[PDB]
């Protein structure tokens, strides 16, 4: 709905689930995706702490 | 040993087409290979499509 400001932000903890990032392939379009320490194509076999 | 490929894809998945990436056009329609010797070339059309 709604998001926060720049000098304020915000912070939320994820914890016991399952990553399947390809249910965002129908609706969402990024313009800006970098990742650092880690390669795009091994996202998919890792776990994540 | 010279070729050249041609197609139309959207605005922002231009990003895509690059040795090493993820997303809906380098998993199901069009991949480059990691060993590449080549040029890539784009511009806007538009006025035409």
């Amino acid at each position: 709905t709604r998001f926060a400001s720049v000098y304020a932000w915000n912070r939320k903890r994820i914890s016991n689930c399952v990553a399947d990032y390809s249910v965002l392939y129908n609706s969402a379009s990024f313009s800006t995706f970098k990742c650092y320490g880690v390669s795009p194509t091994k996202l998919n076999d890792l776990c994540f702490t | 040993n010279v070729y050249a490929d041609s197609f139309v894809i959207r605005g922002d998945e231009v990003r895509q087409i690059a040795p090493g990436q993820t997303g809906k056009i380098a998993d199901y329609n069009y991949k480059l290979p990691d060993d590449f010797t080549g040029c890539v070339i784009a511009w806007n059309s538009n006025n035409l499509d």
